C-alpha cells in the first residue's frame, strides 16, 4: 500500500508518557480534556489508553494517546499513534531509557512536567529529531496527582477529568500548540485555575533548525515465539523485562552507616540487592525505586535521590 | 445526548435502559469495564437491581439461567476463556428458553495469556441455539443491547442472545454514541414475560428426564423457534429506526456494493476500516465493495445467497482461529460458501485470516485483500481458498 | 414462620412429592425428598441438580413435585438457587411481581454438593442468599452406576473403586466431611445441621428452622442407598438407625461453635454391626475394619460423642 | 421397508428380569446364548436395553439377544421389536407387563417360576401367537447373582452364568434348541445347575392358534419439556407393576400408629379415618412399612396369590 | 489377538491398556462411564500400571491430564454430554501448548432436558480448538482409533491431542466383535510420548507466558501448520496399522458401492453403518445408491473430499447433532461439505438430512426415504431446500 | 528435608526469582514469590494460576523463575497441580524417568484460592497429592483491575464494589476465611497455615515445613498490593505488619485442632490505624469502622488472640 493512499492530512496526534498507578488517570485526563475542548470546536476526536499497557503497574511507564481531525478519522482501531504531532512527559524522569521521541512529525512540540531547567532537560535528551519545540511546566507545584480506583478499563471516571495536573499540563500543551483554544479547554476540566496557572507559568524554546531527520511502519511488527512459546528459564536475570527505566528515583548508600544487616536484601521485591562482603550491591539495571529497601534501613544508610540528579 | 464513551460503557447504558433486574459480574479483559460501570450505575441508584458477584463465569450463566426462570430481566458478560468456562450453560439457557444477554467483548483464548481479541471465543457457542451478531461501533453495541431483548424476550422466540463486540477496539477505544432517553425505550422493549416461569401459585416441573423418543420433538421445536427469529429481527430493525433514528439492515450492512465487482464480506470493527479503504480505491476508479455481517446467528443463508451472488470475488475476513476448518479460513468463510453453493462456479471465493491474537487489520491489508480478489476477479481461479495474513499474504 | 413439628402425629397430611417416579424401591433420598418438601410446604421452589433425585424423579418428561422445580447442571446447584433469590429479592422490591418470596431449597446429591459443587455452594454462603442447600447423602455417584465420591466411606465397593490385587481395600481414601468444610470461613451461614431418614421428624423440624432463618443455611442428610451400598430394600431405615448407632453418620445442629447433639445415644456399636449388612463392604478383611471403626472413633469425638463402643 | 429390509432367519430374544436384584442374570442368560451361538459359527448381538438404564430395584428391565446365520444388518436398535423367545426371570412379570408384545408365531415363552403352567396361563389371558410356556424352577437349582461389576457395558468380574441364569438358559435350549446345550455348558460358570435347568424344565405346547407417526409426536411435546406439577399422582411413572410382593395388613392388629405412613418413600400411604390406605397403584411391594411396623400387623406376601 | 465380543468401552479401555497410559483421570457420565470402571478394574488387577487420579469433575480432568502430559507422561481421559462441554475452557490450553492429550467421547446430547441418547453435538462443539478428531463406527474401530490417535498425536512432527469419538450407547454399550491385539503388536507401533518441552528442575523452562497482540498471529500460524500436518502423518499411521494389525484403514473416508454410484449419503459414525446395509438392499431394487463415512473430522479433509466426492450427482449429508442457526440449516458436516465441494456447486447438488436427534434411532425406513429424495434431486437437479429434519420435514 | 532458616543473615543467598519481570514497584505477591522461590530451591516446579504472578511476571513472553513454570487456568491450579505429581509418580514407579520427585507448588491468588479455584483446590486436599498449595491474598481479583473478591476485606473499595449512595461502604459483604475453610473436613491435610510478607523468615520457614509433609499442604500469605489497596510502593511492609497488629490479618498454624500463633502481640492496635493508611477505605464512616472492629474482634477471639484493643 502507500501512505499517500491512506493519508489524513489534518489529523493531529498526540501521545502522553506517564508513570502507572501513581500519574496514569492524569494521563487519560491531558487526551481525554484536550479532545473533549476539541469536540467542542466541531472536530472529530478519538482518545485512548495504550492497551498494550494494561494493566499499568507502579512506576511503569504508561501512554494515552489522542487524535483530532477536521475530518472524519479513519484510522480509529489501532493500538498507538504511530507518528506524534505532540509528545507529553507527565513525569520528567521520563526522558530516560524511554523512546519518547520514536516517530515524532516535524514542527513538533515536547511537553515535561518538571521544575528543572530547559537546558537540563535538554542534556538528557541529546538528538531532539523533528522537534521545534521544547516546553516545560512545574505542573508539580499547581496540582496534585491524582489517584483513583474509577475510570479503568474503559469505565467512566467517577473523580471527572482534570482535578489535577493534567490540567496544567493540558494547559501548557494549548499555549505551545494551540491544538485546541484554551477557553474550550476550561470549560472541560475540574481545575480550570491551575490549567491556567500552566498555560501561563510554561517556558516554551524553539530548537535549532534539524533539515536532516529521517523520515516506517511501526504498528505492522509482529514478535515470533518459540514452540508453543515455552521459553528457557533464565539463571540470574529476565532480560526479556528490564524495569530500570521505571525509577523516578533510586536508593543511594551510606556504607559508613551502613550495619549489614541485609533487612533490605530481603525485602527487595524485585531482587536487586546481592550480599557482598563490602555490604550491600543495589543492581540499578532493574531497580524499580520502589523505595521499600529506603523504608525498611533501620540505620539510615539509603535515602532515595531523585533519576534526574544522576548522569547515568 | 451525544458522549464520547467507551463501548463497555455503551453496553452499560444500554443494559441501564433495558432496566434490568439481575445481573452477574466477574472480571477479565476486556469486558470487565462493563460490569464496574453497572457496579457504579446499581452504587448511585441509576439503576435498580441485583447485582450478584459471580464465583466465575459458569457461575454467572447459572445465576442468570436460574433468575430468568423466575421471570426476571437478566444480564451478564464475559471474554475469551471466560466465554469457555460457561460452555456448559449455554445450551441449558436456549433449550429452557430463556432470554439471557450475554455481552461478550472478545478475547484471543489460552495459550499463552493474550489481551488482544479474536472472535473464536463467542463463534464456539455458535451451536448453542442462541442469537448472535458482533457490533462495530460503541453506538451499536448500546443499540444491540436493546435489539436483542427485543427479540428475545419476544413471545414468538423467547432465546438467549449473545451481544457481541471487538475486544479493545470497540470495547476500550471511545467513541461518539448518541444515548437514549428512557421514554423511547419504553416504547421499544416490552417487559419481559415467559412461556413458564418459578411460581408456587402454578408450579411448573421445568425440564423433567426426557427419553430419547423425546428427543427429536423438543430438538425440531427449539429448531422452529431459532428459524423465525430472523421475521422478528425484521420486524425490531424497523421499529427502532422509527423511535430511535437510526436504520440497521438485519443482515447486512453493505456499502458501496450496488456496482461492486469484488467485495470483503465480514464482521465487527475491523470492518468499518474494509470500508473507509474500500471509499479510498473508489477515488482510484476501482469496483469494489464492502458487505459487513450484523447477524452471526441464525445465519442468513438465504439473505446472503440473493443479495451476495452479484459479484465476481468474494473475500472473507476471519478474524478467528477456526482450526481445521474446512477449506482452512474460518467459520465465516464455510457458511458463506455453504450459502452461495448453487452459485458457485460464478461467484469465487477465499478466505482471509487476520488479526490474530488482537492485531491491527490494517487498511495496508485491506489493500492487499482487496489487490488480491481483483486478480481472481481476472482469472476467475483460487489458487489456495484461504491466506493466513501476513504470512501467506 | 414454620411451626415445630412435634410428632408422626402433628406431621402435616400434605404431600407434596407425590407417588410417581423412577425411585429404586425403598430409595431413602426418595424418602428424603418425600419428607423435606413435606416440611417445606406449597411456598417453595425445589432446584435439582443432576443426580439420582432429578433422573430417577423426571423419568421420563414427568414428576412428583407439586411445588415448582427445575432442573440445575451438578456443577451449579448453589449458583441456580442464588439467580432465583435474586431474582425474587429484584422483582418483588421493582414492583414487577405480587408473590410472596417463597422456601428456596436444593436438593443436591454428595458429589453436587461436596465435589464437583461444591465451589457454587460455598460461593451461595458467602454471598448469603436466602437458600437452603440441603445435601441427600448416598455416598456414591449413584445414577452414573454407583462410582466414588468424596462421601464414599474408606473401603467401599464401587465401579471406580473395585477390590483386586493391588488395591484390596477398593477404596485408599477417606471421605471428606462437607457439613465442617462449610460450617467455618462464612460469616454469613446462619445455619448447619446433619440429618437422617431414620429419624424424620428430627428431620423435617431442622429443614424448617433452615427456612426459617433469613440467611443462607445447609443440611446434610444421610440417605441410605440399598442399590450402591447392596441391602435389602426393606432395610433402608434399619441401616440409617444401625449408621447413627454406630457413628459412622452423626447427628447435630452446629450453632456458633459447637455442636448440639440432636439423638441421645448411651452407648455405641462397632461399625462391624453396620458393615456387616451392605455388600460394599464384604470384600474387607478385619484390618480394614479396624481403620474404619478408629475413623469414626476420631470423628465422633470431633462433635463430642463420649460414649464406649460397646458390641450387642 | 418391512420386505426390503427383512432378516427372516435372525431369531429375537427378550429377557425381562427385577432390576438390581436380577438385572445382572439377566443379562447373563443373553450372554451366554449369543457367546454359545458364536461357537456355532453365528452372528450375534446381546445388549441390556438402555432406556431401562440405570436400572431401579423390582422395576422391569431388559436385555436382548439378535442370533441370525447371516450377519446382523439391524444391529443398532435400542430393543428387540418382534420376540421368539421370551423370557422371564422372575414370576410376577407376567402382571401389568407387555412381555408378550410384538411376539411372532411359534413364539416361546419361558417362566422362572415355582408355580404350575394353568396358573401362569391364567394371568396372560390371550397368548396369541406364543406356541410354547415353558416353566423352571431356577430358584431351587441357583441364586440370583448381584454385584456392581459388569455395568453399564463394563465386564462382569464375577463370570458368566454362575446364578441362575445358568438353569433359565437350560429351560431355553431345552424348548427351542435355538444353542447345542454343551457350548452354553461350556460358557457358563456353573454348567451343573445350567443342565438342571435343561432337564427339570416343563415344556407345554398350547393349543393351535391363528397367527397375530412421529409427526405427532412433535404435536405431543410441550414447550421446552415444561409439564405442570402434578396434585395427587404423577402418572407418568405408574410403579404398581415393581411388586413381587405387596404389603398386607391386619386390621385387628394395626394401631393406626402411623410409623408406616411417614417412611414409605412413594408416598403410597394415606392416614385416614379407617386406618392407612395402601396406594397398589403406585406401591412397588419394597417391604420397609412392614420392616417398621411396630405391632407386626404388616405382611409380605407373593404378588401372584393375588388376582386382580 | 483374541477376538472377543465387547462393548465398545472395553474395547476402547484394551486401547488405553496396550497403551501403556501412564495417567489416568476419571470422572463417570453416561454412556462412557464403562470406559473408566473397566480401567479401574485393570489397575485393581494390576493389568495396567497407572495412575488412576478421581478427578472431581470433567474440568478438572481436562487439567490433570494437561498438568501431567506436560510433565512427560502419557494420559487418557474421556467423557460425554455436558462432561465435553463442562471442560470447554482446557481444550485450548491443551492443544496451544502442543500436549498430545488424548480425550475419548462416547457421545450424548447436551441438556436440556436429560436425555442419555446421542448426538454428535458435544463432541462438534470442540471442532476449533485444534485437536484431532474422528468418529469410530464400530467398537473394533474404537480399539484401534486409540492406538492410531496417539502415534498421529504424539509424533514429533504434530504434537496435538486427540478426539477419540464413538457414538454413545449404539457403539459404546452394544457388544461387537473385537480383534484384541497383542502387547508386541502395540510397542512395534507406538513410539514413547517424548515432547519438545517438559517440566524439569534438571532442564528448567517456562511453559505458558503470557503475551502480547504483537505474538499472537506467529503462535497462532505455527498452531495452524501443526495442523496442516496431520493428514500426511496420518496416512503414514494408518499404513503402519495396516501392516502390522492386519486391519487396512482409509484416513479420510471409509467408502461403500460408490465406484458407479449417482447419489450417496455423506456422514460419520454408527449410522452410516446402517446406511451401508440400506444402500445395499437398494441395489437390488435398481437404486445405483452409495456410502460415504467420515472417518477424520478433525482437521477437515478438504481436498480429499474434493477430488473423490465431486463425481456424483447428488450428495446427502447426515448430520446427527443439532448445529442450531447454522447455515443452510442442515448440519456442520453439511456445511463443511459445500464449503469443501464449492467448486463444483453447480453440478455436484447437496442436501442434508438432520436426524438420530436426542439419541432416536436412524431407522432403515428414514435412510430409504433419504435415498429416494436423492433420486428426485440427482434427476431433476433442483433443490427446493438445503435441509431435512427426519421424521418432521422427510 | 529442608532445614529451618533461623534468621536474614541465615537466610539463602541463591535467588530463585531472578530480577525482570513487570511487577509493581514495591510489589507486595512479588517478594512473596521471591521468598517462596528462596526457600523451596531448585529441585521446585511452579504451577501458576492465571492473575498478577502470572501476567505480571510473564509480560510479554518471559519469565523470572529460574526452576520450571507452567501456567494454569485460575479454575485448575489443585488440578493441574494433582497431575504433575500423578505423571511423577507414574514415570518414576515405572521407571521411565531418573528424574526425583520435585517440590510442587501452587501460587494462586485470593481469586484462584478461595473463589473460582477453591473446588480443585478442595479435591487435591482430598486426594493427597505431595503438593504445597500457596494462596497469595492481595484481597482483589488485581490483574483485572482491581475487583472484589471474596477475601476483599468489608467496605473496601473496588471497581465492582465502589462507594454509592445505595451503597455506602462499597463492599458491604464481609471476607471468606478460607483457611479456616479447607482447614476441616479433608483429612488427607497435613499442614495448615497462614503467613505474610512482614515476617519473611517465619514465611519461608512455613513453606519448607509445608514441603517437608508427605502430602498436602496449604498457606495463606498475606500480601499487601499498593496498587489495589492505594497506599505508597515504600509502604508495603509497613502495611503488612500492621494488619497483623490490628487482628485484620492472623498468623498461626494450624495442626489438629490447634492454633498455633506464630507471632507475640501484646496488645493489637485498632482497625483505623490500618486502614485509614489505604484510600481503598476512605469512604468509611466511624459506624462503619466499628463494624469492622466487631468482625476483627471475633476473628481474633476465634484463633485465641484475647489480648487487648489499645491505641496508639
Ligand atoms: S405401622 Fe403397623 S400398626 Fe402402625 S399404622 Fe402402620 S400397619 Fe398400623
Ligand atoms: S496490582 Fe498488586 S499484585 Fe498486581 S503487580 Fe501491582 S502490586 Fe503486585
Ligand atoms: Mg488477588
Amino acid at each position: 500500500s502507500t501512505k499517500d493512499l491512506f493519508a489524513e492530512p489534518n489529523l493531529k496526534q498526540i501521545t502522553v508518557w506517564a508513570r502507572g498507578v501513581v500519574m496514569n488517570k492524569d494521563a487519560r485526563d491531558i487526551v481525554v480534556a484536550l479532545t473533549e475542548a476539541a469536540a467542542k470546536e466541531g472536530k472529530y476526536v478519538q482518545a485512548w489508553e495504550n492497551y498494550v499497557d494494561l494493566p499499568d503497574r507502579i512506576y511503569v511507564p504508561v501512554r494515552a494517546y489522542a487524535r483530532i481531525s477536521s475530518d472524519p478519522i479513519e484510522s480509529k482501531y489501532i493500538y498507538e499513534n504511530e507518528t506524534p504531532d505532540i509528545v507529553v512527559l507527565v513525569e520528567e524522569s521520563l526522558i530516560k531509557g524511554v523512546p519518547i521521541l520514536k516517530g515524532i512529525r516535524p514542527g513538533s512540540t515536547l511537553v515535561v512536567n518538571t521544575k528543572r531547567s530547559i537546558d537540563t532537560i535538554l542534556e538528557f535528551l541529546g538528538d531532539t529529531g523533528n522537534l521545534a519545540q521544547i516546553v516545560t511546566v512545574d505542573a508539580n507545584s499547581m496540582a496534585e496527582a491524582v489517584m483513583t480506583l474509577s475510570g479503568a478499563e474503559g469505565a467512566t471516571d467517577a473523580t471527572g477529568i482534570g482535578a489535577g495536573i493534567a490540567a496544567p499540563i493540558a494547559g501548557a500543551v494549548v499555549k505551545a500548540t494551540g491544538i485546541v483554544d484554551v477557553e474550550n479547554l476550561a470549560a472541560v476540566v475540574k481545575n480550570p485555575a491551575a490549567m491556567r496557572r500552566g498555560y501561563a507559568e510554561a517556558q516554551v524554546r524553539q530548537l535549532p533548525p534539524h533539515e536532516a531527520v529521517e523520515e516506517v511502519s511501526a504498528t505492522e511488527l509482529l514478535r515470533q515465539m518459540p514452540f508453543a512459546g515455552t521459553v528457557p528459564s533464565p539463571v540470574t536475570e529476565n532480560e526479556g523485562m528490564v524495569t530500570g527505566n521505571w525509577r523516578i528515583q533510586r536508593p543511594i548508600i551510606d556504607r559508613e552507616a551502613c550495619t549489614e544487616c541485609y533487612t533490605c536484601w530481603i525485602y527487595c521485591p524485585d531482587s536487586c540487592i546481592t550480599r557482598t562482603e563490602e555490604g550491600p550491591v543495589f543492581n540499578m539495571k532493574y531497580c524499580k525505586g520502589c523505595g521499600l529497601c529506603t523504608a525498611v534501613c533501620p540505620s539510615g544508610a539509603l535515602t532515595n535521590v531523585p533519576e534526574l540528579d544522576f548522569k547515568d | 445526548k451525544v458522549r464520547n464513551i467507551s463501548g463497555c460503557v455503551a453496553v452499560a447504558h444500554g443494559v441501564r435502559l433495558a432496566d434490568v433486574d439481575v445481573i452477574c459480574s466477574y472480571p477479565i479483559r476486556p469486558y470487565t469495564g462493563i460490569m464496574s460501570e453497572l457496579a457504579r450505575m446499581v452504587a448511585d441508584g441509576e439503576l435498580d437491581a441485583e447485582f450478584v458477584h459471580g464465583e466465575g463465569e459458569h457461575a454467572q450463566l447459572s445465576v442468570v439461567y436460574g433468575a430468568s426462570a423466575a421471570g426476571a430481566r437478566v444480564f451478564t458478560g464475559s471474554s475469551g476463556v471466560g466465554v469457555t468456562y460457561a460452555m456448559e450453560v449455554y445450551s441449558p439457557i436456549s433449550g429452557e428458553r430463556l432470554p439471557v444477554q450475554m455481552a461478550i467483548a472478545d478475547r484471543t483464548l489460552d495459550p499463552p495469556g493474550d489481551f488482544g481479541e479474536e472472535h473464536t471465543d463467542a463463534e464456539c457457542c455458535r451451536d448453542q441455539g442462541w442469537i448472535q451478531g458482533w457490533a462495530s461501533t460503541p453506538q451499536e453495541a448500546l443499540d444491540n443491547t436493546l435489539i436483542y431483548y427485543r427479540v428475545g424476550e419476544d413471545q414468538r422466540v423467547l432465546l438467549p442472545q449473545y451481544a457481541c463486540l471487538d475486544g479493545y477496539f470497540v470495547s476500550h477505544i471511545l467513541g461518539p454514541v448518541d444515548i437514549p432517553d428512557e421514554a423511547q425505550v419504553k416504547e421499544f422493549l416490552p417487559p419481559y414475560k415467559n412461556h413458564h416461569v418459578l411460581d408456587p401459585r402454578k408450579p411448573q416441573i421445568i425440564g423433567p428426564q426426557i427419553e430419547p423418543a423425546m428427543g427429536p420433538p423438543l430438538q425440531y421445536q427449539r429448531y422452529q423457534a431459532v428459524k423465525g427469529v430472523h421475521k422478528v429481527l425484521e420486524e425490531a430493525c424497523d421499529e427502532f429506526a422509527r423511535i430511535f433514528g437510526r436504520k440497521y439492515d438485519p443482515y447486512l450492512d453493505e456499502y458501496l456494493t450496488d456496482d461492486a465487482e469484488v467485495i470483503i464480506f465480514g464482521q465487527g470493527a475491523h470492518m468499518e476500516t474494509a470500508k473507509a479503504v474500500a471509499r479510498r480505491l473508489r477515488n482510484l476508479g476501482e469496483k469494489v465493495g464492502v458487505a459487513r455481517l450484523r447477524t452471526f446467528r441464525p445465519f442468513p443463508t438465504e439473505q446472503i445467497k440473493e443479495r451476495l451472488s452479484k459479484f465476481k470475488a468474494i473475500g472473507v475476513l476471519d478474524v478467528s482461529a477456526n482450526f481445521g476448518i474446512s477449506c482452512s479460513g474460518g467459520v465465516l468463510l464455510s457458511e458463506l460458501r455453504a450459502a452461495l453453493y448453487d452459485y458457485g462456479d460464478k461467484v469465487k471465493t477465499v478466505g482471509f485470516v487476520a488479526g490474530l491474537g488482537g492485531e491491527v487489520v490494517t487498511h495496508d491489508e485491506f489493500y492487499r485483500m482487496f489487490q488480491k480478489l481483483k486478480e481472481i476477479a481476472k482469472t476467475g481461479k483460487v489458487e489456495q481458498t484461504s491466506y493466513w495474513i501476513p504470512f501467506e499474504l | 414462620m414454620l411451626d415445630r413439628i412435634a410428632s408422626i402425629k402433628k406431621a402435616p397430611d400434605e404431600e407434596y412429592y407425590v407417588p410417581g417416579h423412577r425411585t429404586c424401591a425403598g430409595c431413602g433420598p426418595a424418602l428424603t425428598y418425600r419428607l423435606v418438601a413435606k416440611a417445606a410446604g406449597p411456598n417453595t421452589i425445589f432446584i435439582g441438580p443432576t443426580g439420582c433425585m432429578y433422573v430417577a424423579n423426571t423419568s421420563y418428561g414427568c414428576g412428583p413435585w407439586r411445588v415448582p422445580w427445575i432442573h440445575a447442571q451438578i456443577t451449579n446447584g448453589g449458583a441456580v438457587a442464588s439467580g432465583i433469590e435474586a431474582a425474587y429479592k429484584a422483582m418483588i422490591r421493582k414492583k414487577k411481581t405480587d408473590a410472596e418470596f417463597p422456601n428456596i431449597i436444593v436438593m443436591a446429591g454428595d458429589g453436587g454438593a461436596v465435589d464437583i459443587g461444591l465451589q457454587a455452594l460455598s460461593a451461595m454462603l458467602y454471598r448469603g442468599h436466602d437458600v437452603l442447600f440441603i445435601c441427600y447423602d448416598n455416598e456414591s455417584y449413584a445414577n452414573t452406576g454407583i462410582q466414588t465420591s468424596p462421601t464414599t466411606p474408606y473401603g467401599a465397593n464401587t465401579t471406580f473403586t473395585p477390590p483386586g490385587e493391588v488395591v484390596p481395600e477398593g477404596k485408599k481414601l477417606f471421605p471428606k466431611d462437607n457439613p465442617k468444610v462449610i460450617a467455618h470461613g462464612h460469616p454469613e451461614l446462619k445455619y448447619v445441621a446433619t440429618a437422617s431418614i431414620g429419624w424424620p421428624v428430627d428431620l423435617m423440624n431442622k429443614v424448617r428452622k433452615g427456612l426459617n432463618q433469613e440467611g443462607p443455611a445447609y443440611i446434610h442428610i444421610h440417605a441410605p442407598c440399598p442399590k450402591g451400598w447392596q441391602f435389602p430394600a426393606d432395610k433402608t431405615i434399619e441401616m440409617a438407625k444401625l449408621a447413627v448407632q454406630t457413628g459412622m453418620f452423626q447427628l447435630y445442629e452446629y450453632e456458633n461453635g459447637e455442636y448440639k447433639l440432636s439423638v441421645k445415644v448411651d452407648k455405641r456399636k462397632p461399625v462391624s454391626e453396620y458393615m456387616k449388612l451392605q455388600k460394599r463392604f464384604a470384600h474387607l478383611k478385619p484390618e480394614h475394619i479396624a481403620k474404619m471403626q478408629a475413623f469414626v472413633d476420631a470423628r465422633c469425638a470431633e462433635v463430642g460423642i463420649t460414649v464406649p463402643v460397646v458390641a450387642s
